[PDB]
């Protein structure tokens, strides 16, 4: 017995594997209160926590650092990933699609409405998000419109050749293109409030 | 000599330097490779912040070293 109509069962299977996507970030072993802050960040739209001071910085590259050996997802955590959506067995481009809002999920945890603030940014959040981004890419690169604009996110999330950083308009301009070409996957990963 | 340049974000960099080299010379590398301006970087070695001014080997930066690049990156 299905206790949810199919189009709406995505806005309970999507909060629950995000949940577990972040116990396999964010160890409760090592791990247990920025476990906790990431979970009750995706409740609301807007946090007054924010994860911007040295500290923050330090602790965020201790628990990102050994997942992006050489700034680019470890084979380790991208399989843990697709166990996770129950995607080992996925197209590449659904796969690509699962991982292009993920990498929008985390640019929007690294933007002014959640752990950032107008001026500064976790850079490990950043670099996670691109990450995922570069995974999606070479999963598939025709869900993104361009090389060209892959590069534009990809250089802004970076700070490189003169890119704007607001990670609030990158997380909003990867949202909309998500919304346009893929909008029931974008359900089944952006948390509720973010939508 | 060979050193690296990582970003926060997990951006290496990789440049040809001599000990001689200023600070404001890396800082001009770094802009050559990947386009940002120097006066937007704060580069960090050993936890100091590198001063314009004084060269690579003030600090005690060595062949294969990791220096730090540290950018405003705003939410």
């Amino acid at each position: 017995h299905h206790h949810h109509s199919s189009g709406l069962e995505v806005l309970f299977q999507g909060p629950r594997r995000f949940g577990e996507l972040i116990d396999i970030i964010l160890s409760t072993e090592e791990h247990g209160e920025l476990n906790q802050q990431f979970l009750a960040a995706t409740n609301q739209k807007h946090s007054t926590v924010k994860l911007i001071d040295d500290a923050s910085v330090s602790r965020l590259a201790t628990i990102f650092d050994p997942l992006l050996p050489e700034g680019k997802l470890s084979p380790a955590h991208y399989q843990h990933i697709l166990s996770a959506y129950h995607l080992t067995d996925a197209t590449p481009q659904k796969q690509a699609e699962t991982l292009f809002c993920l990498s929008t999920a985390f640019a929007r945890y690294s933007s002014s409405a959640i752990f950032g603030t107008e001026h500064d940014s976790p850079p490990a959040l950043r670099g996670y998000a691109e990450a995922l981004m570069q995974k999606a890419w070479e999963l598939s690169p025709a869900i993104f419109p361009s090389s060209e604009q892959f590069t534009e996110w990809s250089d802004r999330f970076h700070g490189l050749h003169g890119a704007f950083t607001c990670t609030s308009v990158v997380a909003d301009s990867m949202q909309r293109h998500a919304r346009k070409y893929f909008p029931s996957v974008l359900s089944s990963i952006l948390p509720l409030a973010w939508a | 000599m060979q050193i690296f340049v990582k970003t926060l974000t997990g951006k290496t960099i990789t440049l040809e330097v001599e000990p001689s080299d200023t600070i404001e010379n890396v800082k001009a590398k770094i802009q050559d490779k990947e386009g940002i301006p120097p006066d937007q970087q704060r580069l960090i070695f050993a936890g100091k912040q590198l001063e314009d001014g004084r060269t690579l080997s003030d600090y005690n930066i060595q062949k294969e070293s990791t220096l730090h690049l540290v950018l405003r990156l705003r939410g």
